[PDB]
RNA sequence: GCGAUAACGAACGAGACCUUAACCUACUAAAUAGUGGUGCUAGCAUUUGCUGGUUAUCCACUUCUUAGAGGGACUAUCGGUUUCAAGCCGAUGGAAGUUUGAGGCAAUAACAGGUCUGUAUGCCCUUAACGUUCUGGGCCGCACGCGCGCUACACUGACGGAGCCAGCGAGUCUAACCUUGGCCGAGAGGUCUUGGUAAUCUUGUGAAACUCCGUCGUGCUGGGGAUAGAGCAUUGUAAUUAUUGCUCUUCAACGAGGAAUUCCUAGUAAGCGCAAGUCAUCAGCUUGCGUUGAUUACGUCCCUGCCCUUUGUACACACC
């Protein structure tokens, strides 16, 4: 998969979350977070962030 | 000097009342200029509502950033009257309060108070915008 | 001017710091331009609680209320070195 | 008062009795009546009853696209063309015929299912003004449509048919239908 | 402050997390405040049994202070760590959840587990303890025993109260189960 | 006067008469080459052919606002979301017009260049619209 | 286009043509999926294999294609 | 909420706390604008003077915005109705009325409601492989049906030129946003230089609706736009499958839509632009914003959902 730090071509190797595997449609400010789901969970957790 | 406030649909009207002079300066430019098309008698509404004529009178700058050509020329308006009852004289300037409430008269969406109106968008649930829905008696 | 700025979580602490500043920095050989408000450094969205799936029909809004005090100092004599005794209140975010 | 700085209701003759108690030409309900303009065109005539309810049901129907940017156009153009015209004040050929295209008795509609009945329900001045302008406009924009004629030309011929009485009209033709079934049905 | 980068010092705070549910659990974890001084965190963290913490002459508190700088997913920073020590047992929400579950996952049935911890915090002081015991209640099927003490039954008003609140889990062979517990102080 | 007591549109078409006749100002023939090539028939003020009555909209608009850019001379600013932005990368059909009619308006002494980027509009330049502008208003009046 | 500074002819390709072309021409259709490739003038000759989706449709690639990708 | 009453007091909800918009004000004031102390640049004019745009540092004066804080609206005050109750109805005062507009709050429980693809997780399983890696092709297929958005059938206007105007939000921490100056050149397009901004600058008055005036004159057109073919980039590896877009050219269906059906309750739909979110890169979507802004309730008969009392029951795995 992409976690992989040499794909082939510049863009291969997009983006991915890091607690899923799960890809479609991510944050560029947080590299976590599912996809939207854990983006209102983990700003129940602590804090907020736009 | 005798200055104001006076807005609507988000405007800063600035405007300066004082005496000697009766030019009416819009920010750096005068009356005719800046307002050219067709709306611009209400910027010259007020001044000659009061009685007397304006020009031999009182002396008008103003400054405005905010508005259309629709809310600028209600928003430089209001000022100059909320100006006029702070004005001085020398019976003095408190009681044109009651004639520009008078301005627009019997329905009081007048020139004392403001038009309370900031047009957003438009509503869900029936039919709405302001002026609540069915009557048969309206 | 020599440009301090303020910025913390919510009002208790803001107070504490910001009123010190005028008391412990200013007092004659400094005049600052003074202790102004600003409006707050704050970030709102309203967005969706529940995050995609079940629910359209749900909402949460959100802010991130981070108070900003500004109140700069003007004169910048011997005086602006004793900023270093107040160290008081971490949350308070000083950065000059 | 003065619509435009020229023309008031003191050069105006008023028709109907009880439109003079009601609806006062100082703001509520303003009676100064003009309407029918759309581009550069000069026709004939003008008029279209009440100001404040021509920023009402005149704006939807239209017929245009653009809220009240249009009808404050179509309001303040056409009063030069019957000024010139038959010589008249545009306000005053109107105010006679507000009341022909207003009805006295009305009906009102309930469904119970696919019965419409249609029982009688009385009037009196104020809901004369608006439902009159929604009669002139509704068909105003729909003969504006469906053939060759602009809303300036559409809107300034009905009114003189609506006020002497012609079965050309619209507006007095359907005031007829609305009032005649009232006191048929009551 | 910080404009730019807050998924630096963001991500940091959740990996001092995850160290001390793992190594501070027996000595009884509620939580850490982590107030930021540039390239320092705090990091004084919260134990019922401080002395373990310290252990024989300081030795687990410098271990513990070197591994969550450095072992495997952490930000060095020259940071510090004290351990303090949480006043009571009863008060502390986080810290009565904690001994429940562990009494459920032991063998102790959940009506001598609610019945037992409400009576304790009423003791020590409090205003209202509610404990709700989700899932299997006793191995059956799912569903919820609430039962409180006092003046806490959903919140109890919104205004101020002091409401410590908790969640905690057990792995169990029968299935993982919850709990959620609040206990109201005294309205600040 | 000054440019602000002469109408917008008029002055411009006004102030081109007299434009024409200086011989610094000449078509590089671009304009020519579009309003025939279309369907478009403009009259003798809508009409630009070309440089005259464009070079009398850029020089109002340094009377207006007169700070520095023959970019923000070129499309106001920054918004050329209408019709073709162009700020970094290689200038199109809007550029060599615009870039031309500043370099040939300084050949009069109409504008100069000011230390900070760009245009301002100097001794020459401004008799040559407020004069004019002169003369408008008194056949307005 | 990628003509001025750096045509994308991709480089495997390349390696492809000097060996096949100066032995004989390869009579079967060698499978050549790479379509981000510039036409050069060792190919001539030679059948290019691109895929499409569910099929294949025969090249015969002339000295007068020269200049384009394989598109 | 007020009367009546074998009851009297109280709790969890809800009306308030909190957040945001409407407005006033003393005091301390940051960023912006204007004006003066020295202005600076320039015109028009014989001169006096009058007219325009620009902009720094220190101070003064005038202003605008926000936040610490102090208030304002309580059916308060007045008239009519009602048992001289509660309430309604309208009116006065004001920037603002009957919890002001919009968020936030979702009781007790049920639907064995949905999520094992977020993570967590009982147990079942599979393990030279329902593991892992390489690359292409698929997810864009198709011979029809259904649901939701977008656009048009127009003078409701189109086309050309000129002109006036808003608000909410974004922009490296060592790959930013963007002003400028010249050079390739049919487009999508950055290496380099200079200047501003950490948000003072910049995206945004090259911001539409709209307005002025002229032309077309109801014909599949000057309507509408799918589709195809024809000229390129010192980088984003690179756009046949599968990118938007710019100029010439191609100029369809369509000329207001049956049975039937949905949404639109007073600045929050229509109509209209503008900005954010994911993003190396493909919006008509989602999310947020302002500008211009109204036709219509007499009346609950019928329809659909929900609440209370009374009423019939053989109904009870949840009342299929």
């Amino acid at each position: 998969n992409v976690w992989f730090s040499h794909p082939r071509r510049f863009g291969k190797g997009s983006r991915q979350c890091r607690v899923c595997s799960s890809h479609t449609g991510l944050v560029r400010k947080y590299d976590l977070n599912i996809c939207r789901q854990c983006f209102r969970e983990k700003a129940n957790d602590i804090g907020f962030h736009k | 000097s005798v200055q104001t406030f006076g807005k609507k649909k988000s405007a800063t009207a600035v405007a300066h009342v004082k005496a000697g002079k009766g030019l009416i300066k819009v920010n750096g430019s005068p009356i005719t200029l800046v307002e050219p098309e067709i709306l611009r008698f209400k910027v010259y509404e007020p001044l000659l509502l009061v009685g007397l004529d304006k020009f031999s009178n009182i002396d008008i700058r103003v400054r405005v950033t905010g508005g259309g050509h629709v809310s600028q020329v209600y928003a430089i308006r209001q000022a100059i009257a909320k100006g006029l009852v702070a004005y001085h004289q020398k019976y003095v300037d408190e009681q044109s309060k009651n004639e520009l409430k008078k301005a627009f008269t019997s329905y009081d969406r007048t020139l004392l108070i403001a038009d309370s109106r900031r047009p957003e968008p438009k509503k869900f649930g029936g039919k709405g915008a302001r002026s609540r829905f069915q009557k048969s008696y309206r | 001017k020599i440009r301090i700025t303020l910025t913390s979580t919510k009002v208790k602490q803001l107070e504490n710091v910001s009123s010190n500043i005028v008391k412990n920095a200013e007092q004659h050989n400094l005049v600052k331009k003074g202790p102004v408000r600003l409006p707050t450094k704050v970030l709102k969205i309203s967005t969706r609680k529940t995050p995609n799936g079940e629910g359209s029909k749900t909402w949460e809004t959100y802010e991130m209320r981070i108070h900003k005090r500004y109140i700069d100092l003007e004169a910048p004599v011997q005086i602006v070195k004793r900023i270093t005794q107040i160290t008081i209140e971490p949350g308070v975010d000083v950065e000059v | 008062i003065k619509l435009f700085n020229k023309w008031s209701f003191e050069e105006v003759e008023v028709k109907d009795a009880s439109l003079v108690d009601y609806v006062q030409v100082r703001q509520p309900i303003f009676v100064a009546h003009t309407a029918g303009r759309y581009a550069n065109k000069r026709f004939r005539k003008a008029q279209c009853p009440i100001i404040e309810r021509l920023t009402n049901s005149l704006m939807m129907n239209g017929r245009n696209n653009g809220k009240k940017l249009k009808a404050v156009r179509i309001i303040k153009h056409t009063l030069d063309i019957i000024n010139v015209l038959t010589d008249q004040n545009p306000i005053q050929v109107v105010v006679d015929a507000i009341t022909n295209t207003g009805p006295r008795e009305d009906t009102t509609r309930v469904g119970g299912g696919g019965a419409a009945r249609r029982q009688a329900v009385d009037v009196s001045p104020l809901r004369r003004v608006n439902q009159a302008i929604a009669l002139l406009t509704i068909g105003a924009r729909e003969a504006a449509f469906r053939n060759i004629k602009t809303i300036a030309e559409t809107l300034a011929e009905e009114l003189i048919n609506a006020a002497k009485g012609s079965s050309t009209s619209y507006a007095i033709k359907k005031k007829d239908e609305l009032e005649r079934v009232a006191k048929s049905n009551r | 402050s910080k404009k730019r980068k807050l998924v630096a010092d963001g991500v940091f705070y959740a990996e001092l997390n995850e160290f001390f549910t793992r190594e501070l659990a027996e000595e009884g974890y509620s939580g850490v405040e982590v107030r930021v001084t540039p390239t320092k965190t705090e990091v004084i963290i919260r134990a019922t049994r401080t002395q373990d913490v310290l252990g024989e002459n300081g030795r687990r508190i410098n271990e513990l202070t070197l591994l969550v700088q450095k072992r495997f997913k952490y930000a060095p920073g020259t940071i510090v760590l004290y351990a303090e020590r949480v006043q009571d047992r009863g008060l502390s929400a986080v810290a009565q959840a904690e001994s429940m579950k562990f009494k459920l996952l032991n063998g102790l049935a959940i009506r001598r587990a609610a019945y037992g911890v409400v009576r304790y915090v009423m003791e020590s002081g409090a205003k209202g303890c509610e404990v709700v015991v989700s899932g299997k209640l006793r191995a059956a099927r799912a569903k919820a025993m609430k039962f409180a003490d006092g003046f806490l039954i959903h919140s109890g008003q919104p205004v101020n109260d002091f409401i410590d609140t908790a969640t905690r889990h057990v792995l169990m062979r029968q299935g993982v189960l919850g709990i959620k517990v609040k206990i109201m102080r005294d309205p600040a | 006067v000054s440019v602000r007591d002469v109408a917008a549109q008029d002055f411009i078409n006004a102030y081109a008469s007299f434009l024409q006749r200086q011989g610094k100002l000449e078509v590089p023939g671009y304009v020519d080459i579009v309003k025939t090539s279309s369907g478009n028939e403009m009259p003798p003020q809508d009409a630009e052919g070309w440089f005259y009555k464009r070079a009398a909209s850029v020089a109002r608009h340094i009377y207006m606002r007169k700070q520095v850019g023959v970019g923000k001379l070129n499309k106001l600013y920054g918004g050329a979301k209408s019709r073709g932005v162009r700020p970094y990368k290689h200038i199109d059909a809007s550029g060599s017009i615009n870039r031309k009619v500043l370099q040939a308006l300084e050949k009069i002494g109409i504008v100069e260049i000011s230390p900070k980027g760009g245009r301002r509009i100097s001794e020459n330049g401004q008799r040559d619209l407020d004069r004019i502008a002169a003369q408008t208003l008194e056949e307005d009046e | 286009r990628g003509m001025t500074s750096k045509p994308a002819g991709f480089m495997k390709k390349l390696r492809a043509a000097k060996l096949a072309a100066p032995e004989n021409e390869k009579p079967a259709p060698v499978r050549t999926h790479m379509r981000n490739m510039i036409i050069v003038p060792e190919m001539i000759g030679s059948v290019v294999g691109i895929y499409n989706g569910k099929a294949f449709n025969q090249v015969e690639i002339r000295p007068e294609m020269l200049g384009h990708y394989l598109g």
